[PDB]
């Protein structure tokens, strides 16, 4: 299931970013 | 990443169709074997009854 | 798969949650 595992990089990097967002978004105050 | 989808769908579509194929044609050649067997049984049956 | 499935719409939420997050929190902050 390397299709998923190269999915589930993309997600990761989709919802890392955005939680990379989320976090400066609180940070940043 | 065009190569996920490529190889989620090649090993699929590739595998499932080649290899149940390979499946079914074998049980084929396997059941006439099986009938050879039987004609074994049956040759030896009419050599002891002639 | 159910797990599969299930797992990747759950990075899918860590992205979309986290986004809402980011959204909100850099909308105030």
């Amino acid at each position: 299931m390397d299709a998923i595992k190269k999915k589930m990089q993309m997600l990761k990097l989709d919802k890392e970013n955005a939680l990379d967002r989320a976090e400066q978004a609180e940070a940043d105050k | 990443l065009n190569e996920l989808q490529a190889l989620i769908e090649a090993h699929f579509e590739n595998r499932k169709k080649e290899e149940e194929e390979l499946v079914s044609l074998k049980d084929r050649i396997e059941r006439r074997r099986a009938e050879r067997a039987e004609q074994q049984r049956i040759r030896n049956e009419r050599e002891k009854e002639r």
